[PDB]
């Protein structure tokens, strides 16, 4: 059968600028290669299929090139809404097959998190769980560390991160962190921080809560 | 116009019968030319197409996968059905049904947002849905929605009515093997003595469907 790989499997771009992923099969597929697109929460979406075709509705700034062995898509106009995964299918040879994908992230300007600290909940501790969390809220870039502080003791090993995607609209990441204790060591401690350090603060951010407050 | 949408068991036991209904709008399999395939992704991992059938009722098969499926229409051409024998860990993974965008390639110019299917010995938890608080001219608040299995957990807010500035964060496995997540709005300030801010939590799996109220 056919491998189909994609390079680069990740890609950085600014918007109004122009960028050209690479879909490369392992036999010849001939002109028949499909390129996708996949946002969070969106259905997928065809851009290209027969190699250069521009599917119906898709915006010109999108085409697609190339032949036999080696494919590409170009996407001229970067808006930040322009961020996705694009995978690419071969539809020439059963079986029909798939790229691993290319993550395209959209650049923009530093722009530190909003962070905001959340006490359990009374219901919750009624059961002997006490969780804590702790918002990053619209951030630039991704990289961000999240320390949590009981009664000023650094913790380790109990707290958990996500992150969204970026941003369609804006191109900025939120993450969120959960502190776990148990009912019995959270009504024995009294400050709950958390404290963030980004490249858009001039220093770390600590925001705090008091129990019973 | 033209919709998809997969529906199929959410969790089933290892070795059971996976049995998938993929239901569109817009057009029919009647109608010269359609058709609609079926294709997963494996969690982190690359789609992988399965079958499709045609409005003919010719149906092609991933041929390393080709002995357990079975791929059909109805009569009227307006639902296609998947079943995947026998079962195993990996086929875990989220289905998509879409549709042919011609009478012979195998491209799908509309896609259903995908089912997602954990095969597992495991027995289904439903969530609990606890408030995140607002402390205090914007104001974050929120829904934790924590201890549930499997995965996925739906959160809207005050029925869909308020979209802007919603922060639904990607799951969390926990050490207990139960998942948790955070679904997180920013507000003004003034809007919380005069607005109300419900969270809607589905999960499928347990039937469980909580609506929350978030007060400051």
């Amino acid at each position: 059968d056919v491998q189909i790989t994609q390079s680069p499997s990740y890609l950085a771009a600014s918007p109004g600028e122009t960028i050209t992923l690479n879909c490369r099969a392992s036999k010849s597929i001939s002109k028949y290669l499909a390129w996708y697109q996949e946002k969070p929460g969106k259905t997928n979406k065809l851009l290209i299929y027969s190699g250069s075709t521009l599917q119906s509705g898709i915006p010109s700034r999108f085409s697609g090139s190339g032949s036999g062995t080696d494919f590409t898509l170009t996407i001229s106009s970067l808006e930040p809404e322009d961020f996705a995964m694009y995978f690419c299918q071969q539809h020439n040879e059963y079986p029909y097959t798939f790229g691993g994908g290319t993550k395209l992230e959209i650049k923009r300007t530093v722009a530190a998190p909003s962070v905001f600290i959340f006490p359990p909940s009374d219901e919750q501790l009624k059961s002997g769980t006490a969780s804590v969390v702790c918002l990053l809220n619209n951030f630039y870039p991704r990289e961000a560390k999240v320390q949590w502080k009981v009664d000023n003791a650094l913790q380790s090993g109990n707290s958990q991160e996500s992150v969204t995607e970026q941003d369609s609209k804006d191109s900025t990441y939120s993450l969120s962190s959960t502190l776990t204790l148990s009912k019995a060591d959270y009504e024995k401690h009294k400050v709950y921080a958390c404290e963030v350090t980004h490249q858009g603060l001039s220093s770390p951010v600590t925001k705090s809560f008091n129990r019973g407050e | 116009q033209v919709t998809l949408k997969e529906s199929g068991p959410g969790i089933l036991q290892p070795s059971q019968t996976l049995s998938l209904t993929c239901s569109f709008s817009g057009f029919s399999l009647s109608t010269y030319g359609m058709g609609v395939g079926w294709i997963r992704q494996p969690s982190g991992k690359g789609l992988e197409w399965l079958a499709h059938i045609w409005w003919d009722d010719v149906k092609r098969y991933n041929p390393a996968l080709k002995s357990r499926l079975t791929i059909s229409k109805d009569t009227s051409g307006s639902q296609v059905f998947l079943k995947i024998a026998s079962v195993d860990t990996s086929d875990t993974a989220t289905y998509y049904c879409a549709r042919m965008g011609s009478d012979y390639d195998v491209w799908f110019d509309y896609w259903g947002q995908g089912t997602l299917v954990t095969v597992s010995a495991a027995s289904t938890k439903g969530p609990s849905v606890f408030p995140l608080a607002p402390s205090s001219g914007t104001a974050a608040l929120g829904c934790l929605v924590k201890d549930y299995f499997p995965e996925p957990v739906t959160v809207s807010w005050n029925s869909g009515a308020l979209t802007s500035g919603v922060h639904t964060f990607p799951a969390v496995l926990q050490s207990s093997g139960l998942y948790s997540l955070s679904s997180v709005v920013t507000v003004p300030s003034s809007s919380l003595g005069t607005q109300t801010y419900i969270c809607n939590v589905n999960h499928k799996p347990s039937n469980t469907k909580v609506d929350k109220k978030v007060e400051p």
